[PDB]
């Protein structure tokens, strides 16, 4: 028992460690603590490899040891937080990370990793502290800057921003030369000016954590199906994801696996998160042909191996990097063939992923380097909606002439039968537009709305007050229920000038950018009279806004904020705004099938990455192409007449209105059956004897 | 309460 020879093997083993070979490492500390057990290196150093080794029971206990061997041992502290955070343990994350900072004020980690635990709860404004008092402490900490530069986006906080950005930069530079993993998480990639080959390496890296966690389960490869003999003719497609629920991934492809063609496929729904109880999940679990709760499968080599004793011979990934993922499954290669579709806008990085679903005009051949998976290419757009079935209500409107479209909007499934009942309507031609004209029918809705009611009865129909959705049902308002009311959604609910040209972007405040606050600022400046609309999404960064619009020469009241609202009443109340302006850093996907479906024109400008060029495909798909504009100039252009041009905005509205039936982007049964024989083609490649290659 | 941001008068 000689603490000198086991300090030489702690020593080597630490070699071994920087030298990427965990395994090597392991077995030289616990070498080292079979020599001297009362070493509190090595029971730390074996804890930290324990952990990215993904056994952190293991790596719990060997922290607790060396926080006794030394109980001044700030690091153990810390990362034994780490480890208790990785279990959902947070409770005992907190305690651990105050601890350390108590023991030592000065140890910088400490605070860094708190500033993580309350980014993770929603916490901005501390985490940022946190990130600064750990930085004050260590002003070079990769990871509490890229982190506090995460959260200064959030907020739209863009002091220094363009040094900031330089800075992140060369941080993903440094460490990727370094082959450390970069601070930058692979999602967040896309918000800063990176090369796309910088992003495809931060994506590989983050990909090769999952090697290193089941490297360790010894898993041999599996034998995949050569053909659908057992399957009966059938193609065996495996949806993998963490959100089938409340998530917006629900809200866009619920529909697709009950839409499946029984004939050619069988759908395997693999859901990596518990029962939340919402319609979305119930849903899918009653149409897909089979639902795997893989939430109950803790094990990724257990889990893997119930994936491939299903059959699956296309298993899709719809989380990518996301909160949720469990990648892992997809490293162990269960199925043949390995695709991407939706929840993720990036490429993986990776090998266990072979194709990436998309569109030739978000993912084209040019920018084809910086995806590592080959390209999949969808007939017009990889990006679909359930707003057909989700809102059908929004399917046909009404208006009250107090003849504006959306001044005062009304919807409703049994609304015809209601205009029906009125003596007078006026029916604006274009497939129509009703009109109420002022009378003591309307006079009451408009009381209605002033008088802050939830509900009244006219000519025995219920008509409802569009902000007391969550009251009058809430299954309703959160979008898993069609209503069963007529509803009034009127500009003076929002604070909408009733006489303005009104811009629009619900989309999270992260995705605005200096340069794109100017970029409305100058549309604005050349439309008077206009107002831009945004969500307090988070409403911590709207005074930061605002401040920013005070310098580029807006007075305060030419941007409007709102609160974010429930599913069903966002995609309503975007039928009160006149043209939508999409955030060209990161277009918004879900936000602009929400937008298009109101019939709200967007005007997007198309960047390189997948994740700036969505909105344009969607636009494409629509059949709107006037919309999409290639630079900045033309961008403001754009949208500078659509609001100065009334009757040009008009036209424009009337062809979103009607190409969102008539195109294919909202006809989930149309994009299903292309999905089918894109599937069939990645197949019939395979079958012939062929590794995966571009498909078009 | 869902009173709206300012009233709409006769
Ligand atoms: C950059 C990014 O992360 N993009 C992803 C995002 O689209 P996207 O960026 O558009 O959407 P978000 O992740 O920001 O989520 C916004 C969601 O909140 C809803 N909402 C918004 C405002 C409001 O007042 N009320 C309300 O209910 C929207 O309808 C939408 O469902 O989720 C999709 C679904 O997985 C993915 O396919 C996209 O790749």
């Amino acid at each position: 028992s000689c603490p000198t020879h086991a300090d030489s093997l702690n020593n080597l083993a630490n070699i071994k460690r920087e030298q990427g070979n965990i395994e090597e490492a392991v077995r030289l500390y616990r070498k080292a603590l079979e020599v001297f057990p009362e070493f509190a290196a090595a029971h730390s150093n074996l804890a930290s490899v324990l952990q990215q080794q993904g056994k952190l029971q293991e790596a719990l206990m060997h922290y607790k040891e060396a926080i006794r061997i030394s109980p001044t041992f700030a690091d153990a502290y810390s990362n034994m937080g780490n480890t208790l955070k990785e279990m959902q343990d947070v409770q005992g994350a907190l305690q651990c990370y105050t601890r350390a900072i108590q023991i030592n004020p000065a140890f910088a980690d400490a605070h860094s990793n708190l500033a993580s635990i309350h980014k993770d709860s929603g916490n901005i404004p501390e985490a940022i502290a946190s990130y600064r008092t750990a930085l004050k402490l260590k002003p070079d900490f990769p990871d509490a800057y890229c982190n506090l530069a995460h959260c200064l986006q959030i907020v739209c906080d863009w002091t220094d921003y363009d040094e900031r950005m330089k800075k992140l930069v060369s941080i993903v530079a440094d460490q990727l030369e370094k082959n450390r993993l970069p601070s930058v998480h692979p999602h967040h990639s896309m918000l800063y000016p990176l090369s796309h080959g910088f992003r495809k390496a931060i994506a590989e890296r983050h990909g090769n954590l999952c090697l290193d966690k089941i490297n360790v389960l010894h898993k041999p490869p599996y034998e995949h199906p050569k053909d659908l003999k057992l399957s009966d003719g059938r193609l065996r497609v495996g949806y993998v994801s963490s959100d089938f629920g409340n998530h917006p991934t629900s809200h866009l492809m619920q529909s697709i696996p009950g839409m499946h063609n029984p004939d050619k496929f069988e759908v395997f729904c693999y859901a990596l998160s518990p029962d939340d109880g919402t319609n979305f999940r119930v849903k899918v679990m009653a149409e897909a042909n089979h639902f795997i709760d893989l939430s109950q499968i803790p094990c990724n080599g257990k889990a893997a191996d119930r994936i491939h004793q299903d059959g699956i011979h296309i298993l899709v990934n719809m989380n990518g990097y996301t909160k949720g993922a469990r990648n892992e499954l997809f490293a162990l290669r269960p199925a043949p063939i390995q695709a991407m579709w939706l929840g993720y806008p990036g490429t993986s990085g990776a090998l266990f992923m072979d194709y990436i679903i998309t569109d030739q005009e978000t993912s084209p051949a040019e920018v084809a380097e910086q995806y590592s998976e080959k390209l999949a290419y969808m007939p017009h757009t990889f990006f679909i909606g359930d707003h057909a079935n989700m809102f059908p209500h929004l399917k046909k409107k009404a208006v009250i002439d107090f003849i504006y479209d959306n001044r005062i909007v009304l919807n409703g499934i049994d609304l015809k039968a209601f205009l029906d009942s009125l003596p007078d309507v006026k029916i604006v031609k274009m497939l129509n537009m009703p009109v109420i004209p002022m009378n003591t029918i309307a006079e009451a809705v408009i009381e209605m709305i002033n008088r802050g009611q939830i509900q009244i009865t006219i000519n025995g129909f219920s008509i409802s007050n569009g902000l007391a959705t969550t009251q009058i049902n809430n299954k309703a308002a959160t979008g898993e229920e069609v209503p069963r009311t007529i509803i009034v959604t009127t500009r003076s609910q929002y604070g909408l000038p009733e006489d303005a040209i009104v811009y629009c972007n619900f989309n999270q405040l992260y995705k605005i950018d200096p340069s794109t606050l100017q970029m409305w600022a100058n549309i604005l400046k050349r439309v008077p009279n206009s107002v831009l609309w945004l969500l307090r999404f988070p409403a911590v960064g709207e005074p930061n806004i605002q401040q920013y619009a005070q310098n580029m020469g807006l007075p305060q009241n030419r941007i409007i904020f709102s609160p974010v609202a429930p599913k069903e009443e966002h995609v309503r109340r975007g039928q009160l705004a006149d043209v939508c302006l999409d955030t060209p850093l990161c277009n918004g996907h879900t936000t602009g099938m929400d937008v298009l479906w109101a019939g709200t024109p967007m005007v997007t400008m198309p960047g390189e990455t997948l994740a700036s060029r969505v909105a344009a495909s969607q636009l494409t798909c629509l059949g709107c192409l006037e919309l999409i504009a290639k630079n900045r100039q033309e961008y403001e252009d754009i949208a500078v007449k659509l609001g100065t041009d009334l009757e040009y905005l008009k036209k424009v509205r009337g062809k979103v209105w009607k190409q969102r039936i008539s195109s294919p982007l909202f006809n989930t049964k149309q994009y299903t059956m292309e999905l089918e024989r894109l599937y069939l083609q990645m197949w019939e490649h395979y079958a012939a004897g062929n590794k995966p290659d571009h498909m078009i | 309460q869902f009173m709206p941001v300012y009233q709409i008068y006769l």
